[PDB]
């Protein structure tokens, strides 16, 4: 309460972790080769 | 090299499990005229761990 | 890591401390596997 010390009184842990995950796809079409092969 | 497990389970199940670890290429090639292959290829990189 | 240590010991031993930690981890991945499949036929890449 004491404004103070309650700084000094007043324990805070505070943590933000975030993680994002993403995937992309592309596909190359091999035909392109496939035919010519 | 053959990584195997040995599971000796008394009661009737003896796993002697292996496994080679190999580089290995297992090929079905199929040849068509312009010198080509359409290949069903098995290509295996392990490794024992 | 962190404390922040007042003391007194001489005329009394009074010990007043601020004691915080700030950590912080960035991890960031990026892998790009390709697959050269036939045309409605299943292929597979694994890296494990």
């Amino acid at each position: 309460e004491l404004p103070y010390l309650g700084r000094l009184f007043r324990r805070d842990t505070v943590t933000d972790r975030k993680n994002e995950l993403l995937v992309f796809l592309t596909p190359r079409i091999m035909n392109n080769q496939a035919i010519a092969i | 090299s053959e990584v195997p497990y040995q599971e000796a389970s008394s009661s009737g199940a003896t796993s002697t499990s292996f496994k080679e670890a190999a580089l290995s290429l297992e090929v079905t090639p199929q040849i068509t005229p312009d010198n080509r292959i359409i290949v069903e290829v098995k290509v295996t990189k392990d490794a024992p761990d | 890591s962190g404390i922040g240590i007042g003391f007194i010991t001489d005329n009394i031993i009074l010990d007043l401390q601020l004691s915080a930690m700030e950590k912080t981890g960035n991890g960031e991945i990026v892998s790009q596997p390709k697959v050269v499949t036939s045309d409605k036929e299943t292929a597979k890449i694994l890296k494990g």
